[PDB]
């Protein structure tokens, strides 16, 4: 914000600007990095209140409300990873992240594959 | 339309401008003022030695309240050679010499610079362009005893001319000998300014020679009593202890961030919504065109509808508690579309229809039927081949 | 030096290598153009600004430069496109020739100024009559033949215009034939 | 005679608090695990810089005097501590070399069980004195562990200096352009420190 | 609306090359944008130093296109080798790999 | 040490700003690297002679920084590609594809 300097500064035209159009289209691709992954379903399956999954045990993977919705292994990760300049926010919080894998779990857990082919 | 260089905008947002918290006024802290310049004395004395032998003395970095000399106007006389007595306590003298006695003769105006003569050019020596000011008192006062310069040999400034003398003892500073405070050019310093203090309001600031822009802040860090300011890990300055009283202040940095401007396309509406990028709302109606200019832009600053976010304040959309898919994102799970009679609403966005699988150990459900989809996918395969001549783009 | 006076120039042929072959000039520096190709250009205007100051003053006279006569009597503007002419002139020596000592602040680039208030350096408001540090703001060089850098020099500043302005006052080459179709140099008023 | 200086001599490069965190600087420091003089005055080159040291609880050790002759001709330092207070001038006079007991001016100055150490040091016209007291347990070679020396004095007086003397169990090793990265604790004192020249561990 | 990503391939192409060509207008710092300005206002000596600017920042102008055209490119070829296999996989067979 | 490729991404975002942020106190060649100093210690040629390097250093500063984030998101993306495979694959069916 020195004003002598700011005048100078015009002198070289479009830097200034297409470095701003540079970064904008690496902040918007992570955006979308992040729902072509996560977002591989339509609706939001969740567990039946029963676990009769024939012996198999899930409880380590699948969300706990004492646990935000993470499971406790998705826990285990979160703890484990540790001006003129912004830092913007993603466009899906860390818990719309974990209703989509609860989602993808729950549906493959129920169904099989075929929650990714048509119809649960 | 100014940002795009079009006067048609489809549906978006759209970075257009900074905000920026202006600094709302100035403070100055610097050490209390003391150790000030003694010769003050030699123009308060009641007599001075003749200009064959004017006595000098020099400067110790003391400090020069040389605006003291613009009321030295109680002086018989005045000359100069240089800047202003003002200018002088804004500033500090190259070379520490100083007055301690009186100029005589033709040369009895060389207690202060600009003089002429030939006591002026050695043993009461006040040269023609040297750098200053000073106030001369007459042997009336200051200057000489009831001998005046005729008891003696006449023609920095007021210190170290054969010839004998002839100045009489009754007269001023023109026509009998004249002595006072002066100097001629780190030897000695103009006094140091300072203002009071002000803390939660962005401010410029100056502490000890330390310059910026912040909100300044009470502070519980625990400095060493040797140490005067803190650094970050990035090393820039984000702590100082106030010099007239000795607490720690913590240096907070005026809030900016990106403007906004969310809008369906120019053919649905002319209506608008603006996102400060991580601004909190209460620090809005500040700064920029935004909030000072016209209703139709402060409409986006001042009322009409304001929004608190994780991404920022969000100004001129109407909050929702519904769900839908995202139109326009924001940021953190908030999204914003025009609506209807019509309105740009903001809302969090929905993943998806809820639903429960009916599982149970012993039920299964079997398609009875089928449909034949075909479904459309694009990929693009290749750029515009180009060439540039350099040569030719660069020296045409 | 606080009446200069500024002639406007136009509607002419010009030739500049007679000023710049003279050997009558002590300086003739050139800003923002070369003084070997103003015979080659055409301007949209002249103007001719004029005044005498003590030969050590001359070196003030250029854009960005510091000193009572830029702070108090006649400053260039940062971006000057011309050149600053001067020669000693010690037959004129005499003390009819005033500048200013002495501003409330410094005059503006082209500015002008008649005024004659008495400025205060010492503490008093003197309120327009002289006393200790208060003084009358216009005084004279003492141009004499015992002075050299406190001698009389005559100053001439030609300033350029460049503008998208029609030409005015061109050098003295010729114009030729108006080619049209083939490929062609050509150089319309300056215009290459 | 000589001893190891160990990790003692290190001190705080500015008036600056850096807290919880590892700066790297460049000054003149005395280089880690080298040698330092040992005695029992003669008098010493002062070289780019001193650091010294003394078994001390009597002041036995009055001060020092500085200066390019340090005698009989030109501005050089005294300093002394009578008790009274520590005291400071730049005079010129064939002063005593030894003018205590049976144990121009222009700029003047006013403010065994243990060990005292200084450092003097001459940079763009201020001279600068830095400082620390602490207890000992060996008196022979310098104490094993680390301190960092804190600013006492910083004076303006321009004055060249070359040599100097202790004015009568005393050390003197001498600084040099070194790096240094300084662990600044929570509470802005230096706590640790690692020479970058020293071996190929300390560069890594 | 659904060939956005050919459409956006045309767009990149035309907003670089326009900003190449825009940047010819750019001072640098030197007496005058236009190259005939300097040669024609400047005699030898002068000129070199106003005209070292232009070259300097039409120069930097010109790698900085050419910088983000070579990663441009390498984002294109990502998807024309996806695409690729796309035309031997699906279409020449077919495919069990699901989605 | 599990997770040392999200760990990875976190740490090269810290040290590139990082290292953004310390090169505004580098000189580039000019007298001093706080602008203050250039605009009040100088006349106003001398200034604006000065800042130009200060401007160009950190002109070429901030370039090099978005150039080395464009590198490090094309690596990201082609990691963001793989993972949309692998759950489009093995997660919403059984792929038979070796490794
Ligand atoms: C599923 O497995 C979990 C552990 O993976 C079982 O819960 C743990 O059970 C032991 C013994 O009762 C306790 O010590 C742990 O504290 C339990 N952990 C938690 C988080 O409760 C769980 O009981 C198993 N359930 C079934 C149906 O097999
Ligand atoms: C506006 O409407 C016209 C048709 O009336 C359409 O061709 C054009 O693409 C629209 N523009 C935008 C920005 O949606
Ligand atoms: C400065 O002076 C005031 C009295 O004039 C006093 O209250 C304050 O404590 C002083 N501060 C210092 C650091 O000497
Ligand atoms: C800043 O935002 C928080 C909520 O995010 C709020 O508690 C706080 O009061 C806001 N600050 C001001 C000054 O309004
Ligand atoms: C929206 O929800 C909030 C609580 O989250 C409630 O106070 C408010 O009245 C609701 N508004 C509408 C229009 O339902
Ligand atoms: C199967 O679906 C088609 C429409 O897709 C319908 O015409 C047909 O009658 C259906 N057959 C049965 C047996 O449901
Ligand atoms: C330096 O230190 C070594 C031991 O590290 C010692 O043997 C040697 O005598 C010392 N040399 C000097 C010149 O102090
Ligand atoms: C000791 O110092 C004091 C001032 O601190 C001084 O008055 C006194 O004369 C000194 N005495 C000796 C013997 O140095
Ligand atoms: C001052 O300088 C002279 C030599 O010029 C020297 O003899 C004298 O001792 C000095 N005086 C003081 C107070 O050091
Ligand atoms: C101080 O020493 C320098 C050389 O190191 C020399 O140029 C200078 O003249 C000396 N000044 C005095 C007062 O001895
Ligand atoms: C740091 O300071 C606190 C008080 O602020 C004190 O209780 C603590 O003991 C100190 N710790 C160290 C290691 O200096």
């Amino acid at each position: 914000d020195s004003t002598e300097c700011s005048n100078l500064l015009l002198q070289y035209g479009s830097f200034c600007t297409q470095l701003n159009r540079a970064l904008t289209g690496i902040a918007v691709e992570q955006d979308k990095n992040t729902q072509e992954v996560f977002a591989q379903v339509k609706q939001i399956y969740k567990t039946p209140p029963i676990k009769d999954f024939g012996g198999f045990n899930f409880s380590q993977i699948l969300p706990d409300p004492s646990k935000s919705k993470r499971s406790f292994i998705e826990d285990l990760l979160f703890n484990k990873v540790t001006n003129g300049l912004t830092v913007l926010p993603p466009l899906l919080t860390d818990e719309m992240i974990a209703q989509y894998t609860s989602a993808l779990l729950a549906g493959t857990i129920t169904s099989g594959w075929t929650f990714g082919a048509g119809a649960a | 339309k100014c940002t795009l260089k079009s006067f048609t905008v489809e549906k978006g947002i759209y970075q257009t401008s900074n905000f920026r918290v202006q600094p709302t006024e100035s403070i100055v802290r610097f050490p209390n003022i003391t150790n000030l310049c003694p010769f003050g004395e030699v123009f308060n004395a009641t007599r001075f030695a003749s200009v064959y032998a004017w006595n000098r003395k020099r400067i110790s970095n003391c400090v020069a309240d040389y605006s003291v000399l613009y009321n030295s106007a109680s002086f018989s006389t005045f000359k100069c050679y240089g800047v202003s007595p003002t200018k002088l306590n804004d500033l500090c003298f190259t070379n520490v010499y100083a007055d301690s006695f009186v100029i005589r003769g033709d040369e009895v105006r060389q207690i202060a610079p600009g003089q002429t003569g030939k006591i002026a050019d050695y043993n009461y020596k006040l040269p023609d362009d040297f750098t200053g000011c000073v106030i001369a008192w007459n042997s009336n006062n200051l200057d000489s005893k009831v001998g005046g310069n005729y008891n003696y040999r006449y023609r920095k400034p007021f210190e170290r001319p054969l010839q004998s003398y002839g100045f009489q003892p009754t007269n001023g500073v023109g026509y009998q000998p004249y002595r006072v405070v002066v100097l001629s050019f780190a030897t000695v310093c103009g006094p140091k300014k300072s203002t009071n203090l002000v803390k939660n309001k962005c401010v410029n600031f100056n502490f000890n020679g330390l310059t910026g822009t912040g909100v300044l802040t009470e502070s519980n860090k625990k400095f060493l009593p040797f140490q005067q300011f803190g650094r970050d890990i990035a090393d820039t300055t984000d702590a100082v202890r106030d010099p007239q009283t000795l607490e720690i202040l913590d240096i907070t940095p005026c809030s900016f961030g990106g403007v906004s401007v969310i809008t369906p396309g120019t053919n649905t509406s002319n209506q608008v919504a603006v996102l400060y990028q991580g601004v909190n709302c209460t620090e809005v109606p500040v700064a920029i065109h935004a909030d000072q200019l016209t209703p139709t832009w402060r409409v986006y600053s001042t009322g009409s509808n304001v929004f608190q976010t994780r991404a920022g304040c969000l100004i001129g959309a109407e909050h929702v508690n519904n769900s839908y898919e995202c139109d326009i994102p924001i940021g953190a799970g908030i999204c914003a579309s025009y609506q209807t009679s019509q309105s740009i609403i903001a809302y969090t966005m929905s993943l998806g229809a809820e639903n429960s699988v009916a599982y149970s150990n012993n039920s299964i459900a079997i398609p009875t039927n089928f449909t034949i989809s075909v479904t459309t996918e694009i990929l693009p395969v290749s750029m515009t081949k180009t060439s540039v001549d350099c040569t030719m783009y660069i020296c045409g | 030096v606080y009446a200069w006076n500024r002639k406007r120039i136009s509607n002419c042929v010009a030739d500049y290598s007679v000023l710049y072959n003279s050997a009558s000039f002590s300086t003739f520096k050139c800003y923002g153009v070369s003084p070997t190709k103003l015979n080659d250009l055409c301007f949209t205007n002249v103007y001719a600004d004029s005044f005498v100051i003590r030969g050590d003053e001359v070196r003030q006279i250029a854009p960005g430069q510091t000193g009572k006569i830029a702070d108090y009597n006649y400053k260039l503007p940062d971006d000057f496109t011309g050149c600053v002419i001067a020669w000693n002139s010690n037959n004129l020596d005499n003390y009819n020739y005033r500048y200013r000592l002495f501003r409330k602040s410094n005059l503006k680039p082209f500015e002008r100024d008649i005024s004659t208030e008495i400025y205060q350096a010492g503490s008093k408001p003197c309120n327009g009559v002289e006393g200790f540090n208060c003084y009358f703001p216009l005084q004279s060089y003492g141009f004499q033949p015992t002075n050299v850098g406190y001698q009389p020099y005559r100053v001439v500043v030609l300033s350029f215009e460049l503008l998208h302005a029609p030409a005015t006052v061109c050098g003295p080459k010729k114009s030729t034939n108006l080619v049209k179709n083939k490929c062609v140099n050509f150089n319309f008023n300056g215009l290459t | 005679a000589y001893t190891n200086s160990f990790t003692r001599g290190v001190y705080y490069p500015d008036k600056v608090f850096r807290s919880s965190v590892l700066h790297s600087t460049q000054d003149l420091f005395l280089p880690f695990f080298s040698n330092v003089t040992w005695f029992h005055n003669p008098v010493l080159p002062f070289n780019d810089g001193v650091y010294f040291a003394s078994t001390e609880k009597s002041n036995i050790i009055r001060g020092w005097i500085f200066g390019t002759t340090l005698d009989s001709k030109t501005q050089s330092l005294l300093i002394v501590n009578n008790a009274t207070n520590v005291v400071i001038k730049v005079c010129e006079f064939q002063f005593c070399n030894d003018p205590f007991l049976d144990v121009n001016c222009t700029f003047e100055y006013v403010s065994f069980k243990n060990l005292r150490e200084f450092v003097f040091k001459n940079i763009d016209g201020y001279f600068k004195i830095y400082s620390k007291h602490t207890p000992i347990n060996l008196v022979r070679d310098l104490p094993q562990g680390f301190s960092a020396l804190e600013p006492l004095v910083d004076l303006p007086i321009g004055i060249n200096i070359t040599r100097f003397q202790t004015l009568l169990a005393y050390y003197v090793g001498y600084l040099q352009p070194r790096t240094f990265l300084l662990k600044y604790n929570e509470n802005g004192t230096i706590t640790d420190a690692v020479d970058c020249a020293l071996d190929p561990l300390s560069e890594t | 609306s659904a060939l956005g990503k050919l459409q956006n391939v045309v767009n990149q192409n035309a907003q670089a090359l326009n900003t190449l060509v825009k940047q010819l207008s750019s001072n640098f710092g030197a007496i005058s944008s236009v190259l005939n300005d300097i040669l024609s206002r400047l005699d030898k000596v002068e000129a070199e130093v106003q005209i070292d600017r232009l070259i300097t920042g039409r120069l930097q102008s010109l790698q900085t296109y050419v910088t983000q055209q070579l990663i441009r490119a390498a984002e294109i070829r990502a998807s024309a080798n996806l695409a690729a296999t796309k035309m031997s996989e699906c279409v020449l067979g077919q495919s069990k790999r699901v989605d």
